[PDB]
C-alpha cells in the first residue's frame, strides 16, 4: 500500500485518501450552518468559549466576500481563511474586467477550480475545511457547501463540524413544513436553534453564537452580520426550544 | 512530495564510486565490440553490429560509425540514441571552433568538451547518464594520428590501440599480443578484423555484421581522407586478410 | 511631453552656532504665478535631534523627507534603538539621492 | 529520505541538531571579555607534523574593532566571514561609522536559516564573535547555525567545550585584567587539549578599542605560555 | 512499489494510476447514454439527490461546452468541472484563432491529448472522468465522441458508460443490427429522446420518473439541456403507447 | 508515525504532525504573559539563560510605536515575523496614514504562518507570540500559534508551565480589567501572574522583562534596573 | 589615440603606434603605448574611441592568454585574427558597440612566415603587405605603393616606416609626438627604443 | 531546476557525501608534493594496468593553471578537470583587475572555495578530488606547496601526499623530511619526491611522473630516462 | 506546487538494464500487430483496426497517420502515446526543416527527430518512456523508398521488412521466406495482406484492416494544377473497398 501517504495519488478503488483525511480534520471542527431563505441566505456558527479570558463578540469567524457573499467554515481556521482570501481576488477580478458583482454560482466555481485544484499535485495539501456560502445576485438567493475535494452543490439548507448530523435533521424538517418558503427573520431564528441543538455534541465548553444573514428586503441584497437586539432576541428563541 | 520517487542519480556509494557510471559500463559491456586502431600512417576503426537479422538494411544503415567531420570520426558502444544526442552536440562545437578561429579544431578539445558534458550529468542535474563509450578516431596538425576513448564518467584517455563495449577484456589481451608501433594501416586493418574474429560471440564474423572505416593520408599530397566502408568493401577486405 | 517636474518656488535658511542650529524656511508653496498655499510647512523634525528640508519640486521633497524619517525609523529597529548621528544622517541621505542619479530628486536639501 | 527543513518530534529542526554534534568534534576556541579589552584563542590542531601550522587561520578579522574565532566545519565559515566583512564595511559606507557587534552578529546569524528546498544544508561551524563599540563596550557573542546568538562574559566551543565552560565559570569576574585573561585562555586550552600546548599548536588574539583587533605573533604567545608555567610553579 | 503512485510504467508494461483512474469514474453509481438521430445528437444521464437538503436543480453532470458542443461526465464532479472548464476555454480559443467553432471530435482529441500528457508526466494525475462530447457538427453531421483518463478517444455511432455500461452497450448492439444503420431514423429530437430513454429502461431494467433523469439534446447551431418538465411531458409520451 | 514526513500530508485522523510538533517547540520556550485593562496592555516575560556567564535571550520585540510582541520557542522564527509585522505596520502608516489595527496584525501573522502549512519544501514556524496594542478601538492582546490561529484575549499566557500563570489570570480577569489610567498596578498584575509559572526560580533583575503601550503609552520596553521596582 | 600603422616585410612584422593621448585641448601623456601582447609571437596595435581601446585590448589579451594555458599551445596569426574580428562582428550589433581599430601582426612559426591583418569596428578583416587606420592611410598607403616591396629585410622595412612617419609629421594637422615601433617575428616580440 | 540537498548532516554530525568524496581519493592514484629550499616538486603515480597508451596525448596529471604556478590531484579524474578549468579562468581574470598574477595562496583558496560550495549547494555532489597546488608568488624566491580537499579546507605543507596507499608515503616523507634542513638542490628535492613514490609505485619505469617548478614561471616536466636515472640511483644505494 | 520531478524516472539498474525502457517494449508487445515490406516501386505499412466496441466507428481512429505528403506511419503499443508523437511529429518536420530548406525532410532525418524525441523521454526529468514502437515508411529524391523501425529507447532501425507487437516472432518469420530484392509493390501488398491474416483472429476484411503505401505521386490527391514540379504526394491510404478487391484473389 502507501496511497495514503501522498496527496493526488489514486488508491486501487480510485480514491484520494488524502482528502478523505482532510475530511476528518473538518468533522474534528466547531458546527456551521446555512440556511437559505425566501429573498436570501443565513450563515450561523459554533464558537467553543476555551477560556474566560476569550474576549467576547471579538474573535470573528465568519468572513464577507465583496460586499454581497458570505463564508463560513468548519476544520482547520487557518486554511478556510486561505480560501476566503483567494475568494475575495478571485471577486475582485470579476468586478474589475465585468463590471457586475461576481454571481454566487460563478464564485462558487471559482472556489470549487481552487480547491481541486490542491488535490491534482503531491506538493500541496488538500484544504482542511468545508465551506458553506453564499449570497443575492441577480438571479436571487444561493446557497452552497464546498468540501475538500472540490465538490460542491447548491443547497436548501447546509451543515458541518462535529455536529453536522444533529444539524442536518434538524434542517431537513424546516424544508419539509416550509414548502412555500421560510422568511429571514425566521430563518435567523431557527439558525440560532439549529445551533443550539447542534451544540448537544460538544456539550464539554460552552459556546458563544454568532449569525450573519444577506436579504433582498431585510438587508438591502448586503452581507451583515446580527447583532445586538436582533441576535439576542434569536438567542431567547433558541434558549426558550431546548427547555 | 516527489523527493519519495528519486533515484538519486549523481551520488557516492560507500566506497566512492558512482553508482549510476557503474552501471552505466555495465550496460555498455554487453553493446557490440567496437576497436579502434592506430597506425603510423592512419587509424582503422572496426566496429561489430548487434545480432543482425537478414532483413535489415545494411547498406543504408548506421548504428557504430559516425562521421563529427572531416577529420575526426567515431566508433560507438552502448545506446544509439544517447549516442547521437552527443554527436550532433560534437559536430555542432567542431563548427563552433571552425567559425571562431578558421581553423578545424584540434581532436582533443573536441573529445575533452564532449567528455565534460558527460561528466556534467555525473555530479549536477539529477538525471541519469548517457550510456555510451567513443573511440574517437581523427588527425590535426599538432600531435597527427589521434585515438581516444570517453565513457559515461566523462573520464577520457588516449591509446595507440584500444576496444570498447563487450569483451575487451579479452580484445585488449589480443591487441596487446599483436601490435607494434612501425605498423602500417593495411597491418592494422588485418589485426582490427583478427580481434573480432576471435571475441566476437556469434558463430562466424560476416560483411552483414560489421561496421569498418579508416582515417588515411592516402589521399593526395599532405591531406587526410575518411572511408566509411561500404558493405560490398567490407566483404571484399574479409575476404583479402582469409576471414572469409 | 509630460514633464515629471515642477517649481513650488519657497527658500530655506539653515544656521549653525555654538551649542544650537536653526533650519527656517518660508510657508508659501506656488505653481507659476499662482498661490497654492500660504501655510505649508517644509521644515520637519525626523526625530533624534535632526530637523530637515528638501526644497524644490515639494513632490520630491516630500517623497525624500518620508523616505529619509522612514530610515530613522528603520535604524532604531536594525541597531538596538541607537541615537542616528547627524554625520550618519547625512551619509544616509546621500544615498537615497544618489539612488536615483539618473531620474533625481529636483531638491536642495539642508539638515 | 526526509525533509531538510523537518521539526522533530521534541520541536527541533533535526539537520540544526546534527550540525551542532559537527561543532562538537571541532577544535577548542575560547573567548573571554573584560573592561580592558575580548581575548580569543583558538587550539589549531594540526592533522600531521608536515603541515605549515601559520597557515592554520581560525582565528579572523572582521573589521578593526571586531575579530572572529571558529570551531566546527571550519570551510563553511569562509562565506560567513565573506558576509560579515561586507556587512561591517557597507554599514560604514553607508552610515559613515562603526557597526557595532551585536548588530554584525545579527547579520551573519540571518545566514544561519537561510537553508531547504537559499542553501542545502545549515552551516557546521560556530562563531566567537569578539569585539567593541561605543555604545555597549566590549562584547562576545556565540554565533550558532540555529540563528540564535548569546552575548557572553565568557565562552568555550568545540570538542573541550563543556569542560573548559565550567572552569570559566570559576575563573571568570568582572575585574579581570587584559594579561589576566590572555594566561586564562592559555590556561584553560592546555588543559582540554590533547597534545603539549606551545606556540605553534595554539594562537591567541585580542581586541582593544585603542589597538583594535590584533591577532598575536608566535614571539609573543610564547612568552605568555613561559609567563604561565611559571606562575602556575610558584604556588 | 512506487510504480503504483506516480504514471511510470510497471515490470508488465502498465501504468496502475491510469487504471485506478477509470475506477474513479464509476465512484459517483450514475449511467448515462449516447445516441444519434438524422438531424440531432441526444445524451441522457441518471440523476440521482439522495439528500433532501440538496438543491436538486445544481446537480447535474451534462454541460455546455459551447453553443453547439455539449458534454456528459461519468466521474466526481470536482474533476468533471476541471474537464468542463478547461473544454469551454479551449473551445472558446480556438474560435477566436482559427475562426470558426471547434468540432466536438477536435474538442475530444484536444482533451484526450490533455489527458495523454497526465499519463506521461509525473507531477500531474489523470482526472477520473470519462467525457462524452455531443454535436450535430457541420461538416461531419450527428456526433458522439469519448474521452478516458488514458488518453484514448473514438467517434461512436451510440455509446453507454458507467457501472451498468455493459447492459446497455449490447442493449443498443442488437438494436443497430436489427435496423441495419447507424442512427436513430427519426425525424424530430423529442423522439429520439423517448428512444434514448425507452432502451435505457429496457437495459437498467428500472422506471424513472422526472427528476431520475437528466437530458441533453445537439441540434444544428445549439446544444440545450432539458427542464424537468420536458422530460416529463417525454415520459407521458414514453408510457401511453 | 508514517505521516510526520512533512507539512504537506494528514494523518488519517486529519493531523498535521509537523505544525504539532512546531507547537511543542513553544512548550519548551521560556514563558511569558500577556494582559489588558481597557487603557493598556502589558507584557511579562520571563527571560533565559545559557548558563551563568551568558547573557539573558531577549524575548520582547517592538513593531510599532502602537503595537509590539514577546515570543516563545524558535527566536529566529520570532525575528522573522516581527520583522514582517514592522513592514506592514510601516506600509499602513506610509500608504494610508494609518496605524495599522492590531486585529489586522494578527490576520496577516495568521495568513502568513497558515502558507508554510500547505506548501512542500517549507516548514511552520517554530514559535508562538503574544502581541499587544493600543490602536483606534482601545487596547488589545492578541496570542498567535503558528498553527495560523490567532486569538484576542483579556489575558494569556505561553511556553513552559504556562497554565499556572493562565489559571491565575482566568481568577483575576474581574480584578485586572479594572485596572484602568495605573500602569504600575497593570505591571504587578502580569508579574504576579508570570511568577504563578515559577519552579525553583524567583525573578531577579537581569531575569524578568515587562514591556507596555496605552493611551498616552508608546510600546516601550523595560529591563535591567528598571524592572527592580515590580520585584 | 589616432595613428597605427603595420608593415609585413619578408621576415618579420613592424607596428608603429603613436604616443600621444589628447583630451580636449590638452595633450594628457606623450610616452603611450597603444600595443598589447596577445602571445608569444602575436601582437595587437589599436585605435578608437577613449577607454573602449584598452577595455578590448586587454579583453582580448586575457581570452588568448587562457587559451595558451588550456592548451599548452600558441594560437596562429590567423586563428587570432578571426577570434578579434567574430568579438567586433557581435559587438557592432550589441547596445554600445566597441568603436575600436585594430592591426594584429604575427609571426606564424608553423609556416615560418610573418602576418599582418587589419580589422576595423565592424568587424571587417583584411590581411594585407601594409596596413593602417583613421586618416593615417591617406597618406601612408600611396607612399607605401610607391616605396614597399615584398622582399625587404626588417632595416628596409624600418626605414620605410621612418618614411611614413616623415610625411605624417609633415602634412598631419595634429602633433601625434613620435611612435613606438616594435617589431614582431621568429624569435618574438621587441621595441624599437630609438625612434 | 534540480534542487535536492544531496551533502547533508548525518544524526552523528557527518556529511557522509563530503566523506564518500574523500573515498574516491583514496581510490585515486597517488601525488606527491615535496618544496625544497630553492623549488618544489610534484610526483606522480601512474597505473600500470594500462599498456598500449599514448602518453603524447593522454592528459598529464599536473596541470599548469598559471605559467607561474601548477596542480595536481588524486581522485575523480573528470570532475579535476572542472576545477582546473575554473582555476585557470580565476588566474587571467585576477591578471585582468589586479595587474598582478594570482599568488598561490590566493588561487588555492579559490579552488577550496569552489569545492566547498559544491558541498552545501542543493542539486549537486561534492568534487571527488584532493588537489596539491605549488608554485611561486610573483617577485618571490620561496617556495608554496598547498593541499585542497572535497569538504573545502586547504592547508600549507612542508611535504604532502595524496591518493591511494598515501597513508604510507606520508609515513615515509615524516621521517625523512627535515623541517631545519629541506633539500638544498633540485637533486635532492626530486630524489626525496622519487624515494618516496618507490615505497608505494611498484616499478620506477612509465609509472613515475615528475614535475619541477622553479622560481619565476620556471617550471619542466622530466622524460623517462631523465627520472629513471633517479631510480637506478636509488636501488644501487639500498644495496647495503 | 510546480513541476517538482526534475529528475530521471529512468535509471540503471544493477545489471545494466534501463528498467522503464523495458517495461515500455512489454507494453509494445502487448499490443496489436502492425508491420512494414519495402518494394522496388514502392512501400506497405498495415496493421488491425482493433475495435474498442462495435458501437464505436473504427473509421474516425487512424492507426496509419500521414506525417509528410511522401512519409507515412503506424505503430504497436499505446494508442495515445502514438497520437502525440504524430502530432509532434508533423511540427518538427516544418519547424525543424521545411521552414528553412523549403522542402520535406527525408525519411531518415524525419526519423531522427522522432527518435530524438522518444530518447528525451528517455532521460529528460519527471517523465516515462513512450510505450510505442514505431514503423515509418516513406520516400525522398535522393535516398529512394525506405522503411524504418523506432523503439522507446530512441534507437532505429532501416528494414527491407518487419512486424512489431502481438505476433511479430511469427510475422517476420513469415515475412523471410517470402522477401526477395525484386518484389513488385502490389506483390507487397499481398504478402503484407497474407502475414496480417495471421496475427488477425477475428473478422479479416477492408473495415477491420487499415494499409497504407508510399508509391508513385498521385496528381489526382494533390487538390490543384498548374505547377509542373508538384506532381502530388506519394502516400496514399487504401480504401475499405480497395482492400476487399485484393482480398478475393488471395
Ligand atoms: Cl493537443
Ligand atoms: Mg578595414
Amino acid at each position: 500500500t502507501g496511497y495514503d501517504l501522498s496527496n493526488s495519488v489514486f488508491s486501487p478503488d480510485g480514491r484520494n485518501f488524502q482528502v478523505e483525511y482532510a475530511v476528518k480534520a473538518v468533522e474534528n471542527g466547531t458546527t456551521s450552518i446555512g440556511i437559505k431563505c425566501n429573498d436570501g441566505v443565513v450563515f450561523a456558527v459554533e464558537k467553543l468559549i476555551t477560556s474566560k479570558l476569550l474576549v467576547p463578540q471579538k474573535n470573528v469567524k465568519i468572513q464577507v466576500v465583496d460586499r454581497h457573499i458570505g463564508c463560513v467554515y468548519s476544520g482547520l481556521i487557518p486554511d478556510g481563511r486561505h480560501l476566503v482570501n483567494r475568494g475575495r481576488e478571485e471577486a475582485a477580478s470579476f468586478k474589475k474586467l465585468y463590471k457586475t458583482p461576481i454571481p454566487i454560482p460563478a464564485f462558487a466555481d471559482r472556489l470549487g477550480q481552487y480547491v481541486q485544484a490542491h488535490t491534482l499535485y503531491n506538493s500541496v495539501r488538500p484544504f482542511g475545511v468545508s465551506t458553506i456560502f453564499g449570497g443575492v445576485d441577480k438571479n436571487g438567493a444561493h446557497l452552497y457547501m464546498l468540501e475538500p475535494s472540490g465538490s460542491y452543490w447548491g443547497y436548501k439548507g447546509a451543515a458541518t463540524g462535529k455536529g453536522r448530523q444533529s444539524a442536518k435533521a434538524e434542517l431537513e424538517k424546516l424544508v419539509d413544513h416550509h414548502p412555500e418558503g421560510l422568511s429571514a427573520r425566521e430563518a435567523v431564528k431557527q439558525a440560532a436553534k439549529i445551533i443550539y441543538l447542534a451544540h448537544e455534541d460538544n456539550k464539554e465548553k460552552d459556546f458563544e453564537l454568532e449569525i450573519s444573514w444577506c436579504s433582498l428586503s431585510e438587508t438591502n441584497g448586503l452581507h451583515k452580520f446580527v447583532k445586538g437586539d436582533l441576535l439576542q432576541e434569536a438567542i431567547d428563541f433558541a434558549q426558550k426550544e431546548i427547555n | 512530495g516527489s523527493r519519495r520517487y528519486d533515484s538519486r542519480t549523481t551520488i557516492f556509494s560507500p566506497e566512492g564510486r558512482l553508482y549510476q557510471v557503474e552501471y552505466a559500463l555495465e550496460s555498455i559491456s554487453h553493446a557490440g565490440t567496437a576497436i579502434g586502431i592506430m597506425a603510423s600512417d592512419g587509424i582503422v576503426l572496426a566496429a561489430e553490429r548487434k545480432v543482425t537479422s537478414t532483413l535489415l538494411e545494411q547498406d543504408t544503415s548506421t548504428e557504430k560509425l559516425y562521421k563529427l567531420n572531416d577529420k575526426i570520426a567515431v566508433a560507438v558502444a552502448g545506446l544509439t540514441a544517447d549516442a547521437e544526442i552527443l554527436i550532433n552536440t560534437a559536430r555542432i562545437h567542431a563548427q563552433n571552433y571552425l567559425k571562431t578561429y578558421n581553423e578545424d579544431i584540434p581532436v582533443e578539445i573536441l573529445v575533452r568538451r564532449l567528455s565534460d558534458i558527460k561528466q556534467g550529468y555525473t555530479q549536477h542535474g539529477g538525471l541519469r547518464p548517457f550510456g555510451v563509450s567513443f573511440i574517437y578516431a581523427g588527425y590535426d596538425d599538432r600531435y597527427g594520428y589521434q585515438l581516444y576513448t570517453s565513457n559515461p564518467s566523462g573520464n577520457y584517455t588516449g591509446w595507440k590501440a584500444i576496444s570498447v563495449g563487450a569483451n575487451t577484456s579479452a580484445a585488449q589481451t589480443l591487441l596487446q599480443m599483436d601490435y607494434k608501433d612501425d605498423m602500417k594501416v593495411d597491418d592494422a586493418i588485418e589485426l582490427a578484423l583478427k580481434t573480432l574474429s576471435k571475441t566476437t560471440d556469434s558463430s562466424a564474423l560476416t560483411y552483414d555484421r560489421l561496421e569498418f572505416a579508416t582515417i588515411r593520408k592516402g589521399a593526395n599530397d599532405g591531406e587526410v581522407y575518411q572511408k566509411i566502408f561500404k558493405p560490398q568493401e567490407i566483404k571484399d577486405i574479409l575476404v583479402k586478410t582469409g576471414i572469409t | 511631453q509630460f514633464n515629471p517636474y515642477g517649481d513650488n518656488g519657497g527658500t530655506i535658511l539653515g544656521i549653525a552656532g555654538e551649542d544650537f542650529a536653526v533650519l527656517a524656511g518660508d510657508t508659501r508653496n506656488i505653481t507659476d504665478y499662482s498661490i497654492n498655499s500660504r501655510y505649508e510647512p517644509k521644515v520637519f523634525d525626523c526625530g533624534d535631534n535632526i530637523v530637515m528640508s528638501a526644497n524644490g519640486f515639494a513632490a520630491d521633497g516630500d517623497a525624500l523627507v518620508k523616505r529619509f524619517k522612514n530610515s530613522v525609523k528603520w535604524y532604531h529597529f536594525d541597531h538596538n534603538d541607537k541615537k542616528l548621528s547627524i554625520n550618519s544622517a547625512a551619509r544616509n541621505i546621500q544615498h537615497l539621492l544618489y539612488g536615483k542619479r539618473f531620474f533625481p530628486y529636483y531638491v536642495h536639501t539642508i539638515i | 529520505d526526509r525533509g531538510v527543513s523537518t521539526f522533530s518530534p521534541e520541536g527541533r529542526l533535526f539537520q540544526v541538531e546534527y550540525s551542532l554534534e559537527a561543532i562538537k568534534l571541532g577544535s577548542t576556541a575560547i573567548g573571554i571579555a573584560t573592561k580592558e579589552g575580548v581575548v580569543l584563542g583558538v587550539e589549531k590542531r594540526a592533522t600531521s607534523p608536515l603541515l605549515e601550522s601559520d597557515s592554520i587561520e581560525k582565528i579572523v578579522e572582521i573589521d578593526r574593532h571586531i575579530g572572529c574565532a571558529m570551531s566546527g566545519l571550519t570551510a563553511d565559515a569562509r562565506s560567513m566571514i565573506e558576509h560579515a566583512r561586507t556587512a561591517a564595511v557597507t554599514h560604514n559606507l553607508y552610515y559613515d561609522e562603526d557597526i557595532n557587534v551585536e548588530s554584525l552578529t545579527q547579520s551573519v546569524c540571518d545566514l544561519a536559516l537561510r537553508f531547504g528546498e537559499l542553501m542545502s544544508r545549515p552551516f557546521g561551524v560556530a562563531l566567537l564573535i569578539a569585539g567593541h563599540d561605543a555604545d555597549d563596550g566590549y562584547q562576545l557573542f556565540h554565533a550558532e547555525p540555529s540563528g540564535t546568538f548569546y552575548r557572553y562574559n565568557a565562552k568555550a566551543i568545540g570538542s573541550g567545550s563543556e569542560g573548559a565552560q565550567a572552569e570559566l565559570l570559576n575563573e571568570w569576574h568582572s575585574s579581570l585584567t587584559l594579561k589576566e585573561a590572555e594566561l586564562l585562555v592559555l590556561k584553560i586550552l592546555k588543559q582540554v587539549m590533547e597534545e603539549k600546548l606551545d606556540e605553534n599548536n595554539a594562537q591567541l588574539s585580542c581586541i582593544t578599542k585603542q589597538d583594535g583587533f590584533k591577532i598575536y605573533d608566535n614571539e609573543k604567545t610564547a612568552e605568555l605560555i613561559k609567563e604561565l608555567k611559571e606562575k602556575e610553579a610558584a604556588e | 512499489g512506487y510504480d503504483r503512485h506516480i504514471t511510470i510504467f510497471s515490470p508488465e508494461g502498465r501504468l496502475y494510476q491510469v487504471e485506478y483512474a477509470f475506477k474513479a469514474t464509476n465512484q459517483t453509481n450514475i449511467n448515462s447514454l449516447a445516441v444519434r438521430g438524422k438531424d440531432c445528437t441526444v445524451v441522457i444521464s441518471q440523476k440521482k439527490v439522495p439528500d433532501k437538503l440538496l438543491d436538486p436543480t445544481t446537480v447535474s453532470y451534462i454541460f455546455c461546452i459551447s453553443r453547439t458542443i455539449g458534454m456528459v461526465v461519468n466521474g466526481p464532479i470536482p474533476d468533471a468541472r476541471n474537464a468542463a472548464l478547461r473544454a469551454k476555454a479551449e473551445a472558446a480559443e480556438f474560435r477566436y484563432k482559427y475562426g470558426y467553432d471547434m468540432p466536438c471530435d477536435v474538442l475530444a482529441k484536444r482533451m484526450a491529448n490533455l489527458s495523454q500528457i497526465y499519463t506521461q508526466r509525473a507531477y500531474m494525475r489523470p482526472l477520473g472522468v470519462i467525457l462524452t462530447f455531443v454535436s450535430v457538427d457541420e461538416e461531419l453531421g450527428p456526433s458522439i465522441y469519448k474521452t478516458d483518463p488514458a488518453g484514448y478517444y473514438v467517434g461512436y455511432k451510440a455509446t453507454a458508460t458507467g457501472p451498468k455500461q455493459q447492459e446497455i452497450t449490447t442493449n443498443l448492439e442488437n438494436h443497430f443490427k436489427k435496423s441495419k444503420i447507424d442512427h436513430i431514423n427519426e425525424e424530430s429530437w423529442e423522439k429520439v429522446v423517448e428512444f434514448a430513454i425507452t432502451h435505457m429502461i429496457d437495459a437498467l431494467g428500472t422506471e424513472f420518473s422526472k427528476n431520475d433523469l437528466e437530458v441533453g439534446v445537439a441540434t444544428k447551431d445549439k446544444f440545450f439541456t432539458l427542464s424537468a418538465e420536458n422530460i416529463e411531458e417525454r415520459l407521458v409520451a414514453i408510457a401511453e403507447q | 508515525n508514517n505521516y510526520d514526513g512533512d507539512t504537506v500530508t494528514f494523518s488519517p485522523t486529519g493531523r498535521l504532525f509537523q505544525v504539532e510538533y512546531a507547537l511543542e517547540a513553544i512548550k519548551q520556550g521560556s514563558v511569558t504573559v500577556g494582559l489588558r485593562s481597557n487603557t493598556h496592555a502589558v507584557l511579562v516575560a520571563l527571560k533565559r539563560n545559557a548558563d551563568e556567564l551568558s547573557s539573558y535571550q531577549k524575548k520582547i520585540i517592538k513593531c510599532d510605536e502602537h503595537m509590539g510582541l514577546s515570543l516563545a520557542g524558535l527566536a529566529p522564527d520570532a525575528r522573522v515575523l516581527s520583522n514582517y509585522l514592522r513592514q506592514q505596520c510601516n506600509y499602513s502608516s506610509l500608504v494610508f496614514n494609518r496605524k495599522l489595527a492590531v486585529e489586522r496584525a494578527g490576520h496577516l501573522l495568521c495568513d502568513k504562518a497558515q502558507k508554510n502549512t500547505q506548501s512542500y519544501g517549507g516548514r511552520p514556524y517554530g514559535v508562538g507570540l503574544l502581541i499587544i496594542g493600543y490602536d483606534k478601538s482601545g487596547a488589545h492582546l492578541l496570542e498567535f500559534q503558528p498553527s495560523g490561529n490567532v486569538t484576542e484575549l483579556y489575558g494569556t499566557a505561553i511556553g513552559a508551565r504556562s497554565q499556572g500563570a493562565k489559571t491565575y489570570l482566568e481568577r483575576t480577569l474581574d480584578t485586572f480589567i479594572k485596572i484602568d489610567g495605573n500602569p504600575d498596578e497593570l505591571i504587578k498584575a502580569g508579574v504576579e501572574a508570570i511568577s504563578q509559572s515559577l519552579r525553583d526560580e524567583s525573578l531577579t533583575v537581569d531575569n524578568l522583562s515587562i514591556a507596555i503601550v496605552g493611551k498616552d503609552t508608546p510600546f516601550t520596553i523595560y529591563d535591567g534596573e528598571a524592572v527592580a521596582k515590580y520585584i | 589615440m589616432d595613428i597605427i600603422l603595420g608593415i609585413r616585410v619578408q621576415d618579420s612584422v613592424i607596428l608603429a603606434s603613436s604616443k600621444a593621448v589628447t583630451r580636449g585641448i590638452s595633450v594628457l601623456k606623450d610616452s603611450d603605448d597603444k600595443t598589447r601582447q596577445l602571445s608569444p609571437h602575436t601582437l595587437m596595435s589599436f585605435a578608437g574611441e577613449a577607454g573602449d581601446t584598452v577595455q578590448f585590448a586587454e579583453y582580448i589579451q586575457a581570452n588568448i592568454q587562457l587559451y595558451s594555458i588550456r592548451e599548452d599551445y600558441e594560437l596562429s596569426p590567423q586563428a587570432v585574427s578571426s577570434f578579434v574580428r567574430q568579438e567586433l562582428a557581435k559587438s557592432i550589433r550589441s547596445r554600445r558597440p566597441y568603436q575600436v581599430n585594430v592591426l594584429i601582426g604575427g609571426y606564424d612559426k608553423k609556416k615560418n612566415k610573418p602576418e599582418l591583418y587589419q580589422i576595423d569596428y565592424l568587424g571587417t578583416k583584411v590581411e594585407l603587405p601594409y596596413g593602417a587606420h583613421g586618416y593615417s592611410g591617406f597618406y601612408t598607403f600611396s607612399l607605401l605603393d610607391h616605396h614597399y616591396r615584398p622582399d625587404m629585410t626588417t632595416e628596409e622595412g624600418l626605414d620605410l616606416l621612418k618614411l611614413c612617419v616623415q610625411e605624417l609629421e609633415k602634412r598631419m594637422p595634429m602633433d601625434f609626438k613620435g611612435v613606438i615601433v616594435k617589431i614582431v617575428d621568429k624569435d618574438g616580440i621587441r621595441q624599437v627604443d630609438d625612434f | 531546476g534540480y534542487d535536492r540537498a544531496l551533502s547533508i548532516f548525518s544524526p552523528d554530525g557527518h556529511i557522509f557525501q563530503v566523506e564518500y568524496a574523500l573515498e574516491a581519493v583514496k581510490r585515486g592514484t597517488c601525488a606527491v608534493g615535496v618544496k625544497g629550499k630553492n623549488c618544489v616538486v610534484l610526483g606522480c603515480e601512474r597505473r600500470s594496468t594500462l599498456k598500449l597508451q599514448d602518453t603524447r596525448i593522454t592528459p598529464s596529471k599536473v596541470s599548469k593553471i598559471d605559467s607561474h604556478v601548477v596542480l595536481s590531484f588524486s581522485g575523480l579524474n573528470a570532475d579535476s578537470r572542472i576545477l582546473i578549468e575554473k582555476a585557470r579562468v580565476e588566474a587571467q581574470s585576477h591578471r585582468l583587475t589586479l595587474e598582478d598574477p594570482v599568488t598561490v595562496e590566493y588561487l588555492t583558496r579559490y579552488v577550496a572555495g569552489v569545492q566547498q560550495r559544491y558541498t552545501q549547494s542543493g542539486g549537486v555532489r561534492p568534487f571527488g578530488v584532493s588537489t596539491l597546488i605549488a608554485g611561486f608568488d610573483p617577485r618571490d624566491d620561496e617556495p608554496k606547496l598547498y593541499q585542497t580537499e572535497p569538504s573545502g579546507i586547504y592547508s600549507s605543507w612542508s611535504a604532502q601526499t595524496i591518493g591511494r596507499n598515501s597513508k604510507t608515503v606520508r609515513e615515509f616523507l615524516e621521517k625523512n623530511y627535515d623541517r631545519k634542513e629541506p633539500p638544498a638542490t633540485v637533486e635532492e628535492c626530486v630524489k626525496l619526491t622519487v624515494r618516496s613514490l618507490l615505497e608505494v609505485v611498484q616499478t620506477g619505469a612509465k609509472n613515475i611522473e615528475i614535475t619541477v617548478v622553479k622560481p619565476d614561471s620556471d617550471i619542466v616536466a622530466l622524460s623517462s630516462e631523465e627520472i629513471n636515472q633517479y631510480v637506478t640511483q636509488i636501488e644501487q644505494e639500498k644495496q647495503e | 506546487m510546480t513541476d517538482r520531478y526534475s529528475f530521471s524516472l529512468t535509471t540503471f539498474s544493477p545489471s545494466g538494464k534501463l528498467g522503464q525502457i523495458d517495461y515500455a517494449l512489454t507494453a509494445v508487445k502487448q499490443g496489436v500487430t502492425s508491420l512494414g515490406i519495402k518494394a522496388t516501386n514502392g512501400v506497405v505499412i498495415a496493421t488491425e483496426k482493433k475495435s474498442s466496441s462495435p458501437l464505436a466507428m473504427s473509421e474516425t481512429l487512424s492507426k496509419v497517420s500521414l506525417l509528410t505528403p511522401d512519409i507515412g506511419a503506424v505503430y504497436s503499443g499505446m494508442g495515445p502515446d502514438y497520437r502525440v508523437l504524430v502530432d509532434k511529429s508533423r511540427k518538427v518536420a516544418h519547424t525543424s526543416y521545411k521552414r528553412i530548406y523549403g522542402e520535406y525532410p527525408p525519411t531518415k532525418l524525419l526519423v531522427s527527430e522522432v527518435a530524438k524525441i522518444m530518447q528525451e523521454a528517455t532521460q529528460s526529468g519527471g517523465v516515462r518512456p513512450f510505450g510505442v514502437s514505431l514503423l515509418i515508411a516513406g520516400h525522398d529524391e535522393f535516398n529512394g523508398f525506405s522503411l524504418y523501425q523506432v523503439d522507446p529507447s530512441g534507437s532505429y532501425f532501416p528494414w527491407k521488412a518487419t512486424a512489431i507487437g502481438k505476433g511479430s516472432v511469427a510475422a517476420k518469420t513469415f515475412l523471410e521466406k517470402r522477401w526477395n530484392d525484386e518484389l513488385e509493390l502490389e506483390d507487397a501488398i499481398h504478402i503484407a495482406l497474407l502475414t496480417l491474416k495471421e496475427s488477425v483472429e477475428g473478422e479479416f476484411n477492408g473495415d477491420t484492416i487499415e494499409l497504407a503505401i508510399i508509391g508513385d505521386e498521385n496528381p489526382d490527391l494533390l487538390g490543384y494544377t498548374g505547377i509542373p514540379t508538384d506532381k502530388g504526394p506519394r502516400f496514399r491510404k487504401l480504401t475499405s473497398q480497395e482492400i476487399n478487391d485484393r482480398l478475393e484473389a488471395l
